[PDB]
RNA sequence: GUCUACGGCCAUACCACCCUGAACGCGCCCGAUCUCGUCUGAUCUCGGAAGCUAAGCAGGGUCGGGCCUGGUUAGUACUUGGAUGGGAGACCGCCUGGGAAUACCGGGUGCUGUAGGCUU
RNA sequence: CCGUGGAGCAGAAGGGCAAAAGCUCGCUUGAUCUUGAUUUUCAGUACGAAUACAGACCGUGAAAGCGGGGCCUCACGAUC
RNA sequence: GAUUAGAGGUCUUGGGGCCGAAACGAUCUCAACCUAUUCUCAAACUUUAAAUGGGUAAGAAGCCCGGCUCGCUGGUGUGG
């Protein structure tokens, strides 16, 4: 025949990975470079930016490392944006732009610090770094947190740096993955930049799509029908959200209702009940077999 | 030709076993370990007689095949050619050396290897014969004359176990009436409440 | 009842040509197999060196590409046409996937250029069921279960049920 | 005319003898062998 | 005579423990080490740099500077009849903060703690640690069961 | 009761098979104009929302394997210090202290940090 | 499809290593200039080797960072 | 890494035969193989793992307050 590789040696000489890593959702390696503070900075946090694009979401954090686990100061969520404006389309690069910029903008309004550092009011989509202000307190600073996320060029990720950056964060980068950067001449085009920000990408897949098919139309963007957005109005609503944003920017939690105390999931069953069963199932085959016998 | 066993007979050196640093060692001179009706279950041969070292010594390969020698041809004299089973439970792992004066004299004096001897301790077993109840004495008077082959002092111990097992001979019946344990080849299996259901459903049906 | 989409799909059909040596033969090995999937195939080096077959290390000695959807069940619909849609019990993997082998290639709807010459191919076809792509996706990666997997009898039965070919005995 | 090659029979007498004496501890320890830039730092605040 | 590599006879001193091969937890990279804190140095195998010689393995010393990824230590070694307070610098990793320390600050606040109580009271209390006590005089009650006999057992032999 | 994002300790968390998942979510899933990358839009990247808990995932089950923690083995093996103890030796006994590990037999099968949801 | 490393990492051996220290690509020359401190043999002297820094010029990456030779343990030389 | 012995499975192959044109169709077998067991081992093996032993601490150079300096680190008279 052939050995059995998933021997009881096999199990007892194995070695778990970590949790996360068994998971796959954290990387190690580049965790211990991204999280660990310098010894002689004592216990300064190192803040950053945790960026995710799930399926249907953009999750943006910020976030400093401690002992007991890392703890999170400031959070921006993109289904958060129909509040400002954004009612579809919340995964897009557009959505990225408009939930990083929120999560700064929320950052310096608990943190007192909204008169100094507005950072680009006006989109431009060019290179753009906050610089700090003498005599005020200074501008905060962190790092990009791509994940697994593989960092090609025009990935949301960046597109949130970007957000962020021009909210008022200053986080070290290049323009080289923001989308416009072209490879061959290496240089960049901050206006195809900003139309990829502003949306027109999809401005003009919806407009590709009227040229020719109407059904083919609808079932790529049925919610955009129901919700009533045209191409020609993108821009200007996401130029509203990006002003809502600015304005308020603040949070405030959901209110609590009370729970049922309804359990879904089955409990725990108890070393009694699973020996009283292993019992009757014994009796039970002895009274089958003694008949069928 | 070779050295007296006198010249080895104390554990002095760490164990020095044949591996890839010691190489060229000389093939032990006894190579079957157990002989008699070798192909017999558990139920047949309830006896079990030892003998059982009496001091911490090491006993040549050749002197451990000598006794089995003698053993064997004394059992088929005695119960017949498959009236027993013999076992020696020493297997010579220990080699040892031989710096040999073809003159250099103590220089480089690290010797070759010369044979194989197994350390025996205190209270281990040496040889062990499984047969019928009867044969008691003819196992007890094959031993006797089987120690004559070794150095040092040796007792005769008539085991409580059931045969070649670590089961008490006055409940071995009683357990496998009750299938505790399963007979195989020449010894037994214990079954433990711990395995899953369906094993214990196609050894009770 | 049945769930409407743990049904059995073809996710990738590879065709490969084992030529032996590198030169002329394996170009235009490559010419007809590109012309075949219309898209550019690629070489594989040979991993050891045997003389018995008279090869060496790294030299490219194969051309194989890789299909999926609409190319593909044309492609298999070809093959199988060419093979009468007969296969037999052993042609089928304990995974699920099956293939064969064409000994020339012109018969498959191939005009036949004396230039290139005959060259055969193996077919070989990775049944599959949406979701399998778990096991190798990147962000978080897992198993594919027991229940969802494909074996031997179910690959059988699509086989003779959507193509309505025969599994004759060997 | 060999000799004996090493040994170490006598040495822990003669260590004992006069008694193996721990590092002389105090405050006030010297600065060498300190990040260069945190001393300067630390000339700097105690210069002003 | 033998080698005088830096790493000679540590196969077993700088390998890992059984199951624990693989990436090195964070926490120990999460540890804030300051000036004068006593600390233990236990070399592990996985990194290789800012390694600690193999003869201060096990050996408790006191933090006199720290540095980006590492921290200089002084840590006593006794060379023949003598004793060196020597100052090595040892990458963070084969470091760890040394609870024989903890205890006793712990001891020293909790004391002041009731030197400050009970100040007021003028009552007197009990601060240094004695050393155990010999057993004070107490009764052993019987519940009317009389003790056992124990008698040692026949010898018969086993093997 | 429970999930997601980031985690700490890294199997009490793993492995095999089976049963159940309300809502949100996570997913599977639908396409390749743009960004991006491949022999192949399979992977990666991008644009979405017709369908589904099938799978992942979560909870539970197995006289389950493993793992963790106890009892037994056992005051056994070994061992600090002592004797003008025994023995031809090999070795052993005692006094003064410390004291294991298999087999075998029990119990358990992730805790928890920050932020944000669902159970109106 | 299974596969905790049973392979590979120039060489002896040992340690270490799995989205890596292994394999394949892209770009480069931190194998560069410079003052000190420390460890290893040690007399606590040199050479050799190594470790943390600091000051410039750089490389790479989106970045955090990493890099002043080889994953570590050996591969080398006073005065005139 | 060495090492003895029997048990149960199959065609996964080989060896003696046998009915078979042949047929994993079939008969014994001997084997190699697999699964549970079993005897005996390691200075250059090890999951475990002592006794003896090697460091460190057992306060005034310590704790608790208030305030200044810093060109370092700094969201923050933040951290040090
Ligand atoms: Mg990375
Ligand atoms: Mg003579
Ligand atoms: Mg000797
Ligand atoms: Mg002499
Ligand atoms: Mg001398
Ligand atoms: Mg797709
Ligand atoms: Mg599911
Ligand atoms: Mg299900
Ligand atoms: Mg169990
Ligand atoms: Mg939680
Ligand atoms: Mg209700
Ligand atoms: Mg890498
Ligand atoms: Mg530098
Ligand atoms: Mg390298």
């Amino acid at each position: 025949f052939v050995k059995v590789v998933k021997n009881k040696a096999y199990f007892k000489r194995y070695q778990v990975k970590f949790r996360r890593r068994r998971e796959g959702k954290t990387d190690y390696y580049a965790r211990k470079r991204l999280v660990i503070q310098d010894k002689n900075k004592y216990n300064t946090p190192k803040y950053r930016m945790i960026v995710r694009v799930t399926n249907r979401d953009i999750i943006c954090q910020i976030a400093y490392a401690r002992i007991e686990g890392d703890m999170i100061v400031c959070a921006a969520y993109a289904h958060e944006l129909p509040k400002y404006g954004v009612k579809v389309g919340l995964t897009n690069y557009a959505a990225a732009y408009c939930t990083g910029l929120l999560l700064a903008r929320r950052l310096l309004n608990r943190f007192g610090m909204d008169k100094i550092y507005e950072g680009q009011v006006e989109v431009t989509g060019d290179e753009y770094n906050v610089e700090s202000i003498d005599g005020q307190p200074g501008a905060f600073t962190c790092y990009l947190d791509a994940g697994l996320a593989r960092t090609t060029t025009g990935n949301k990720v960046f597109g949130a740096l970007k957000g962020a950056v021009d909210g008022g964060l200053s986080i070290p980068h290049s323009t080289k993955r923001f989308p416009g950067y072209d490879s061959e001449s290496k240089e960049f085009n901050a206006e195809v930049h900003r139309k990829h920000i502003m949306g027109q990408n999809v401005a003009d897949y919806m407009r590709y799509l009227m040229e020719e098919d109407e059904d083919a139309y609808k079932k790529q963007f049925s919610q955009y029908i129901k919700n009533n957005v045209t191409p020609d109005m993108m821009e200007e609503m996401y130029k509203k959200a990006h002003a809502a944003i600015r304005e308020n920017p603040v949070y405030e939690k959901k209110p609590k209702r009370e729970v049922k105390k309804k359990r879904w999931n089955r409990p725990k069953m108890s070393l009694a009940q699973k020996k009283d069963r292993v019992a009757q199932k014994k009796a039970s085959f002895l009274r089958a077999q003694e008949r069928a016998a | 030709g070779r050295r007296p066993a006198r010249c080895y007979r104390y554990c002095k050196n760490k164990p020095y076993p044949k591996s890839r640093f010691c190489r060229g060692v000389p093939d032990a001179k006894i190579r079957i370990f157990d002989l008699g009706r070798k192909k017999a279950k558990v139920d047949e041969f309830p006896l079990c007689g030892h003998m059982v070292s009496d001091e911490y010594e090491q006993l040549s390969s050749e002197a451990l095949e000598a006794a089995r020698i003698c053993a064997n041809k004394y059992m088929v004299k005695s119960c017949g050619k498959d009236g027993f089973h013999i076992r020696v439970r020493l297997h010579p792992f220990h080699v040892i050396r031989i710096n040999k004066m073809l003159q250099t004299g103590m220089r480089g004096a690290f010797g070759k290897p010369q044979g194989t001897v197994a350390r025996v301790h205190i209270g281990q077993v040496i040889m062990s014969i499984r047969t019928k109840l009867q044969n008691k004495e003819h196992v007890v008077e094959a031993l006797r004359r089987a120690k004559f082959k070794f150095p040092g002092r040796q007792k005769i111990h008539i085991s409580k176990k059931w045969g070649f097992t670590k089961f008490n001979a006055d409940e071995f019946e009683d357990m496998v009436a009750e299938k505790r344990l399963i007979p195989d080849g020449c010894g037994v299996k214990y079954i433990p409440n711990r395995g899953p259901l369906d094993k214990w459903r196609a050894l009770h049906s | 009842k049945e769930n409407p989409m743990r049904e059995l799909r073809i996710r990738k059909l590879c065709l490969n040509i084992c030529v032996g040596e590198s030169g002329d033969r394996l170009t235009r090995a490559a010419k007809v197999l590109e012309q075949l999937t219309g898209q550019t195939p690629v070489f594989s080096k040979a991993r050891y060196t045997v003389r018995s077959f008279g090869i060496r290390r790294n030299e490219k000695i194969a051309v194989h590409c890789t299909v999926r959807g609409a190319k593909a069940e044309e492609i298999l619909e070809k093959g199988l046409k060419v093979r009468e849609y007969e296969l037999r019990k052993n042609n089928f993997s304990d995974t699920g996937n099956f293939g064969f082998g064409i000994q020339e290639h012109i018969d498959l709807g191939i005009k036949y250029d004396p230039s290139i010459g005959i060259y055969g191919l193996d077919f070989y076809v990775v049944l599959g069921r949406p979701g399998f792509s778990i096991a190798d996706k990147k962000r978080r990666t897992g198993c594919i279960g027991a229940k969802h997997r494909i074996s031997k009898e179910e690959a059988m039965r699509w086989f003779q049920q959507k193509y309505d070919g025969i599994i004759l005995p060997g | 005319a060999k000799s004996k090659n090493h040994t170490t029979h006598n040495q822990s007498r003669k260590w004992h003898r006069n008694g193996i004496k721990k590092p002389r501890s105090q405050r006030y320890e010297s600065l060498k062998g300190v990040d260069p830039k945190f001393l300067r730092n630390m000339r700097f605040a105690k210069k002003h | 005579t033998n080698t005088k590599g830096k790493r000679r006879g540590t196969r077993y001193m700088f390998s890992r423990p059984f199951r624990k091969h693989g990436v090195v937890p964070l926490a120990t990279y999460m540890r804030i080490y300051k000036k004068g804190d006593i600390v233990d140095i236990k070399g592990m195998g996985t990194v290789q740099k800012g390694m600690p010689h193999k003869c201060y393995h096990g050996k408790t010393g006191r933090v006199y500077n720290v540095t980006q990824h590492a921290v200089g230590i002084v840590v006593n070694k006794q060379v023949k009849g003598k004793i060196l307070a020597k100052r090595i610098n040892v990458r963070i990793e084969h470091i760890k903060h040394s609870k024989s320390r903890d205890s006793f600050l712990k001891r020293v606040k909790e004391n002041d703690q009731k030197k400050k109580e009970a100040k007021e009271k003028g009552t007197w209390v009990q601060l240094k640690r004695q050393p155990a006590p010999p057993r004070e005089a107490h009764f052993v009650r019987t519940n009317g069961k009389e003790p056992e006999l124990l008698e040692p057992i026949p010898y018969e032999f086993m093997a």
